[PDB]
């Protein structure tokens, strides 16, 4: 039989703690026995290809020619290269599918604190979000210091700390920088 | 384990081109699919083999032949076009409960003019 199957998304982009709909489409008309479908999804993880136990089929779509692959709560550990599978009588087809996960850079913890001795302030922004993001101090042309952490949700932890001498009425800004996501966040100061 | 060669394989437009797509392990359940990848790497089906049969999806020039041997298999473009320039691979899977999908390494086709 002339069986293929088709992906009509081939990159998702998932907002961590919401679901997936993973979609293949499949050629019902050579298809037409519906009842020795076999519809999988797999995971390719160490170049080895196994069956998702994140997933949930959709099998009310089959009917349909619609293979849809349901995951509840995306974590960045979920993210990276599927497989959409297909088994129809003696045929089969299979189609690549990329999940990119992203979590905004949203809640912004703040610090201010004087430095003893030195007369300078200390100002600090952290957020968690993902993938990495960088971080930049608006208006100011003393350089912070950022560095991250993973969490054990597989997040980032972006710590931002700025040192200097506080300038009169001036507040601060901090902008965390999502760049493979392009969203721009930030956190005001006020001294 | 599968393997798919020559790694790149050059010809005319009009030859008949060869790739061998060789299997560690044959069973009359497996199923084997010859695909090209898309310019963004996707798999495309062009001919599968199953229950000793080679069966092209849209165009019949592709053809798969198994060997003697069974392990092997030649992979055929019959009357090569400029257009069949590409990388392709050979994947099986069998009809079993549990069964994983495996590919073969990628393989490049340029088929030049004249």
């Amino acid at each position: 039989m002339l069986f293929t199957v088709t992906a009509p998304k081939e990159v998702y982009t998932v907002d961590v703690g919401s679901s997936v709909s993973l979609e293949c489409d499949f050629d019902r008309r050579e298809c037409t026995e519906l009842e020795g479908i076999r519809a999988s999804l797999q995971k390719v993880e160490n170049d080895t290809s196994l069956q998702s136990e994140r997933a949930t089929l959709l099998e009310e779509q089959l009917p349909l020619g619609k293979a849809l692959f349901h995951i509840p709560s995306v974590q960045v550990r979920d993210s990276g290269q599927y497989r959409c599978l297909v088994i129809c009588g003696a045929a089969w087809d299979y189609k690549y599918l990329t999940v990119k996960v992203k979590a905004s850079y949203m809640r912004i913890d703040t610090r201010i604190l004087e430095v003893p001795g030195t007369g300078e302030v200390q100002l600090t922004c952290q957020a968690r979000g993902y993938p990495l993001a960088e971080v930049s101090w608006q208006n100011v042309s003393v350089p912070a210091n950022t560095s991250h952490i993973r969490t054990p949700e597989g997040l980032y932890q972006v710590t931002s700390v700025l040192r200097l001498k506080p300038q009169p009425s001036r507040n601060f800004s901090c902008m965390f920088w999502n760049a493979h996501m392009k969203e721009l966040t930030s956190a005001i100061i006020d001294p | 384990s599968l393997t798919f060669y020559p790694a790149w394989l050059t010809v005319s437009e009009g030859a008949n081109a060869t790739f061998t797509c060789s299997l560690s392990n044959w069973s009359e359940d497996l199923m084997l699919n010859w695909n090209r990848l898309s310019p963004s790497n996707q798999t495309e089906k062009q001919a599968a083999f199953s229950n000793g049969l080679s069966q092209p999806v849209q165009d019949a020039r592709f053809q798969i032949i198994q060997l003697p041997n069974r392990h092997d298999f030649h992979m055929n473009i019959l009357d090569t076009r400029r257009n069949d320039s590409g990388i392709y691979l050979c994947g099986a899977i069998s009809l079993h409960p549990k069964a994983k999908i495996e590919e073969s390494p990628g393989a490049e086709l340029v088929v030049t003019e004249r």
